[PDB]
């Protein structure tokens, strides 16, 4: 069966005919830091305000491919992700479909990081079967690239395309990064309030509300608390 | 020539020039990252600016040749414009250091600009059973021929499955040479009269 052939027949997409721990997610959840979050417009905001340093940083720039204030990737590769990121510490570059998949890989080496993962977003076309200049074929899925720098789970997202407008990403690329056990210090930069989750911080313009402050959050990884991975029971005190 | 031709050679020694210029060329590069394999260095070498003036490649890529082979693509003059995805299944459509892998990366690029091409007819997701170690599936050659009907095409680093019609095959593990383009077959005695390819 050529399911290249049939989506040229059919307009249904290949990945529609792909087919088909608990008390691990517990432990992340009770390791998990209340969510905090902070209204800021990256352009204009100092990201050195936003400490401590980061174990993990997931990005989610707004391109303009995903509509069909939007960040360009000369906008993107001027952000100075260095200056927060902790010196072992991990990236997730939320890339598209198109010029971000060499850009994002340029902007992980200046940040210092080396790409370990390539995580695929493949988009499903179940409910609706049935477009840059430079495209060879229609493209159907996006890329999260994992970067790390110092010293379960499959690269692959599957899920139906959203409704036209929906820019937001699956929720499933956060149990990927949190199965890792990677450290609490997590920073989602272009999140929105409906992305806002326990064990992270999360700070974008379009957030309403903000509840951060950098001595409140550095005390949840004051010892003895320094170096859990998130995975693991928390220390008893008193 | 319409049917399958191929040569057995070192594509690092080979004359590419006596083949001519291809629509299509498409790579499985045994990147240094079960056979032998090519120095960084080598892979940079390779005559690939000859093989064509307007058209597409199709680079596949693993690890970290995902970056390795972005920089070749580009250094042979192409720019890379889409990425085919290969999501590996057994016979029954499941998926078979960080994380587990259930696809393989091929990189598309073009160089020039290609006239006449059916772009945006199949889509840059390739779902297809898995089969013997690094054999890559027959759908890509469904998809290069609706993308660019009846035009000349070359592999390079292919095996004897690998052979298709419109294709002319380059790779160490071949058996012989079966060449019929005349042009090609005229080319190939100039330069190599006693064939053989060496240095
Ligand atoms: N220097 C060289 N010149 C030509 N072929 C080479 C080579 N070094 C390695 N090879 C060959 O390149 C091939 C890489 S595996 C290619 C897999 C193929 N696309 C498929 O679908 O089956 C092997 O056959 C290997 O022997
Ligand atoms: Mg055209």
């Amino acid at each position: 069966n050529d399911y290249c052939q049939h989506f040229v027949d059919t307009g249904h997409r290949p990945q529609n005919f792909i087919r088909d721990i608990r008390l691990k997610d517990e432990l992340i959840a009770k390791s998990n830091t209340p969510p905090m979050y902070l209204q800021a417009d990256i352009e204009a905001f100092d990201i050195r305000e936003l400490t401590p340093k980061f174990d993990v940083i997931l990005l989610e720039p707004p391109l303009e491919e995903y509509y069909r204030k939007c960040w360009t990737w000369d906008d993107i590769m001027k952000l100075e992700i260095d200056e927060i990121a902790a010196p072992r510490s991990f990236i997730f570059l939320w890339c598209g479909s198109g010029e971000g998949l060499d850009l994002g890989r340029v902007c992980l080496r200046k940040w210092g990081y080396r790409r370990c993962e390539d995580i695929c977003w493949i988009k499903t076309n179940k409910n609706n079967p049935g477009l840059d200049p430079k495209a060879v074929f229609q493209r159907t899925k996006e890329h999260c690239l994992m970067g790390i720098k110092g010293t379960v789970d499959i690269d692959l997202i599957i899920t139906e395309e959203p409704e036209i407008g929906n820019i937001e990403k699956p929720v499933e690329i956060f149990h990927i990064i949190e199965h890792f056990c990677l450290g609490r210090r997590r920073l989602h930069l272009f999140g929105r309030d409906s992305t806002i989750r326990p064990g992270w911080l999360t700070v974008g313009p379009t957030l309403t509300n903000s509840n951060y402050n950098a001595e409140t959050y550095a005390s949840y990884f004051s010892a003895p608390n320094s170096y859990l991975t998130g995975c693991t029971e928390e220390i008893e005190r008193l | 020539l319409f049917p399958p031709q191929w040569i057995c050679c070192d594509i690092r020694y080979l004359d590419v020039s006596i083949l001519g210029k291809f629509a299509v060329v498409m790579a499985d590069p045994p990147w240094d990252i079960p056979y032998g394999t090519l120095t960084d260095d080598e892979m940079r070498r390779l005559n690939i600016p000859v093989l064509q003036d307007d058209g597409f490649l199709f680079l596949w890529v693993t690890g970290r040749a995902m970056e390795l082979g972005r920089e070749c693509l580009n250094l042979w003059g192409y720019e890379r414009v889409d990425e085919i995805i290969w999501v590996k299944t057994n016979q029954l459509q499941r998926i078979i250091h960080w994380l587990n892998h259930g696809k393989e990366h091929c990189l598309v690029g073009v160089k020039g600009n290609p006239q006449g091409f059916n772009q945006g007819l199949d889509c840059d997701v390739i779902v297809a059973e898995v089969r013997s170690t690094s054999h890559k599936p027959d759908e890509i050659y469904g998809m290069i021929e609706r993308l660019s009907p009846g035009t000349r095409k070359i592999e390079l680093f292919g095996r004897p499955h690998n052979v298709q019609p419109n294709w002319i095959t380059l790779g160490n593990q071949l058996d012989g040479i079966h060449l019929l383009d005349p042009d090609v077959v005229a080319r190939f005695k100039q330069r190599y009269p006693d064939g053989i390819i060496s240095k």
